[PDB]
DNA sequence: TGGAGTACAAGTGTGAGGAAAAGTAGTTGGGACGAAAGCAGTTGAA
């Protein structure tokens, strides 16, 4: 018993230094803040598989699609037997089709038979109640909820020397009043859209409702989503909406309003905790684990958590891990939207001392988002727990471990056509680029074979000639009509720049053009203060700059040279703008247009202010 | 808890709390018509009837910041200041205070007419402020528990 | 070996959406240094 409790609330939440102290003055850490202390705990998925089979917007009603948990049928009364591990999951086109031994980690077994009972409905949700050890047993029956009728499931002797399961059933009751029911628990009785009712379970599977019913129905909430649970052995049950939990015991007539959650936060998800006291509440913004009271068991509000992330579609799933000095109590929140979990560390020791110890979270597989996740109980400082995932958009299940020491068919979907006249036709295509490549690796070879020889150095002294006078050509014309009052291409030249074979050469051949042209009409953009743009670097030369490349593109290519000059053979050219004027023609056409337009934007154009 | 725990050239997160508690200081009214927007009570606005969570947690981390440092006087001279007539959390922490001096000057250091009746100050200061904490709404302390340990200190005064 | 029906895309009008920093909407805070004397015409009733 710790102090800092207002009464009807107790909080330990986000790293803000909980709100107790009791100074216990016995050299012992003479404090007993909610906040514990130890190391950390890290977690390491153990990624393994177990089983197989207008978007903006979600539908609340649906629940899951599978269940794991330990069941001891009736037989096992009787023999000696005591449990048996089930997982039972929908399967088939719309959701509809229902159906196990652990050697170290949970697989299905070896006859691996599925026990597909047929329905004609969407499942919609797929849960046992749980058990219970004052009863000393194990449930061994089962219920589940569809869209037409509610039915239920009843796991009768099964069997070891075949490993299958001979399942029975009970009456499906479809709808008197067409209102789709929401969730079952038992520890029929089931929470309709805004009313509830108690139903009766029979005994006799060879061939309803009490005189007892409520209803919470609010006109001012919207969703559809409601909840269901029994509280603490008394009969008491716990209903919920969005906006408030009401506690309802049906032994008498007795109700109150307890949770009241419509000005900042909602009810998020509720997971009944095995633990018969302890019981954990996912609200929006924070986290709580609400016990029962020894007094009256109505609600021992508990050290509750300030959870930080904001969402709308929050679910929980809790695992009691238990230790002889104290009980541990993780609880996994998940989303539906996103790809991951988040986890908090509680204790629990004799004296209703629950604690705190951290947070921590952890990723999932790229391909989805979860929509079910499962504790394997495991039968019952180096934690360890394992459970099961299960992600949308995606009909696979996994079995996941966690100790403390992206292809998509619709881009195939757009290729590949079955038209076989027209396959090698496409194919053509990459059989004729099997002739074009291999003489451009051969004729610049010719040029591989040549070394700055003087019969090359007259083709380019051959080169600049077609470029001095077709500059001489291409500058007299821009001179007459200058007047214009209202650059070029630079592969005039169809004759050569294909088979010259330097790169120091040509950068000093045009750098012994550029040189030339003292004149006017004449300008140029260099080069090298420009190459860097690929690079991402200071590139001051055009001659390191094959530098750069030389060391790059050695083990990915077939002699890896040639290539490699080409491309550098190729940007220069490919930057064929060296055919501006001088100064004096974009100045002049500057001044054109300021006289066009009006005197309002005389004063709307001035650069070079400030 | 990123300045507490980093303890380099820390702050400590004592003085931004204490940063938090001087400029969002507002005993106003909360006036309970307007939708919200951007602000939520109970963990970051300090209106009059709800004492501001980094106000609380000033008082309970330099409670146990002083503690460790073994000052009190300066936080009680503090606690004296704000008589928070709204909550029984306040008071539970002024109580607690009076009970660490009471705590730490009742060992006597002997095997003196001064050192016995300050500490029956403090006993009777833990007391009074203990029955006022009592006296207010729900904040439900082991009101046994307690007078078990200040009766064990003057039992070592005698 | 010309016609009857018909989905794929080139091509043309209707309003509906998006955003921000300015202003304005209701509560609460707050503004206003004086308990002196013998005496006299009128005036009490005898």
């Amino acid at each position: 018993l710790g102090v800092g409790v207002q009464g009807a609330s107790l909080y330990c939440p986000q790293e803000n230094y909980t709100t107790k102290k009791q100074e216990k003055p016995q050299w012992l850490r003479p404090v007993d803040d909610t906040l514990a202390e130890d190391a950390l705990d890290l977690h390491i998925v153990v990624k393994s598989l177990l089983c197989d089979t207008d978007a903006f917007f979600w539908d609340p009603t649906v629940a899951n699609r599978l269940d794991s948990q330990y069941i001891q049928t009736a037989s096992d009364l009787r023999n000696y037997r005591d449990g048996t591990e089930i997982i039972a999951y929908a399967s088939g086109k719309t959701g509809s089709v229902l159906n196990l031994t652990r050697q170290n980690t949970l697989h299905l077994n070896r006859h691996n038979n599925v026990t597909s009972i047929e329905l004609h409905s969407p499942i919609k949700s797929i849960k046992i109640p749980g058990a219970s050890e004052s009863i000393g047993r194990r449930s061994n029956l089962v219920g589940i909820i569809t869209e037409n009728s509610f039915q239920i499931f009843r796991i009768e002797s099964v069997h070891s020397r075949s490993c299958d399961v001979m399942v029975s059933s009970s009456e499906p009751l479809y709808f008197v009043e067409i209102d789709d029911l929401q969730v079952v628990d038992f520890a029929a009785i089931i929470d309709i859209k805004g009313n509830w009712s108690i139903g009766r379970i029979p005994k006799n599977f060879n061939n309803l409702i009490d005189n007892l019913h409520g209803t919470i129905f609010d006109p001012e909430e919207l969703s559809s989503w409601k909840r269901i649970e029994w509280f603490s052995h008394f009969q008491k049950i716990l209903v919920f909406d969005r906006s408030k939990m009401i506690e309802i015991d049906f032994m008498n007539n007795w109700q109150t309003e307890v949770v009241q959650a419509k000005a900042w936060s909602n009810i998020r998800d509720y997971k009944r905790i095995d633990d018969k006291n302890g019981i954990l509440l996912t609200s929006r913004e924070i986290i709580i684990v609400g016990a029962s009271e020894s007094n009256d068991p109505v609600r021992r509000i508990s050290w509750k958590h300030d959870l930080d992330p904001d969402d709308t579609t929050l679910r929980i799933t809790v695992q009691k891990v238990k230790k002889p000095d104290h009980i541990l109590l993780v609880a996994f929140v998940y989303s539906m939207r996103h790809k991951r979990i988040y986890m908090h560390v509680f204790s629990h020791r004799k004296a209703n001392l629950f604690q705190s110890l951290g947070c921590s979270t952890v990723l999932e597989i790229p391909g989805g988002t979860p929509t079910g996740i499962e504790t394997i109980l495991t039968l019952d400082f180096e934690l360890v727990v394992d459970f099961l995932v299960k992600l949308r958009n995606s009909s696979e299940v996994y079995y996941y471990a966690l100790s403390n020491t992206v292809d998509h068919p619709e881009w195939a979907s757009l290729f590949n056509n079955a038209d076989e006249r027209e396959k090698e036709s496409i194919g053509a295509l990459v059989s004729q680029i099997k002739l074009k490549e291999r003489e451009r690796i051969s004729r610049v070879q010719n040029l591989i074979e040549h070394e700055n020889s003087h019969d090359e150095d007259k083709y380019l002294q051959d080169l600049g000639y077609r470029l001095s006078i077709a500059t001489n050509e291409l500058l007299e014309s821009w001179q007459k009509t200058k007047d214009e009052s209202i650059h070029s291409k630079l592969k005039n030249l169809l004759e050569n720049s294909d088979s010259f074979a330097s790169i120091p050469e040509f950068s000093s051949l045009l750098d012994q053009f550029f040189q030339y042209y003292q004149d006017q009409d004449v300008t140029f953009i260099g080069f090298e203060k420009l190459l860097h743009l690929f690079l991402h670097e200071d590139v001051p030369g055009l001659d390191i700059f094959y530098n750069k490349l030389l060391q790059c593109w050695v083990l990915v290519s077939p002699q890896a040279e040639l290539l490699t000059k080409e491309i550098v053979k190729d940007i220069i050219w490919s930057l064929a703008r060296l055919e501006k004027p001088s100064l004096f023609e974009p100045i002049q056409n500057e001044i054109s247009r300021s006289l066009s337009g009006p005197y309002q934007d005389i004063i709307s154009s001035w650069d070079m202010d400030d | 808890v990123e300045i507490l725990d980093n303890l380099s050239n820390s702050s400590s997160g004592l003085d931004f709390l204490q940063w938090m508690c001087q400029i969002y200081s507002s005993k106003s009214r909360f006036v309970q018509n307007i939708n919200y927007r951007s602000i939520v009570p109970p963990f970051q606005t300090g209106s009059r009837t709800h004492t501001a969570k980094f106000a609380i947690t000033y008082l309970w981390s330099s409670l146990i910041n002083c503690q460790k440092s073994m000052l009190i006087d300066k936080i009680s001279e503090w606690v004296l200041t704000p008589p928070f007539m709204e909550d029984a959390e306040v008071w539970f922490i002024y109580a607690s205070c009076h009970l660490l001096k009471a705590d730490t000057l009742s060992r006597q250091f002997v095997n003196r007419d001064i050192k016995i009746n300050q500490v029956i100050k403090h006993i009777h200061y833990v007391r009074t402020f203990l029955k006022i904490c009592l006296d207010k709404g729900g904040f439900a302390v082991p009101s046994r528990l307690i007078e078990n340990q200040l009766k064990s200190f003057e039992s070592r005064l005698y």
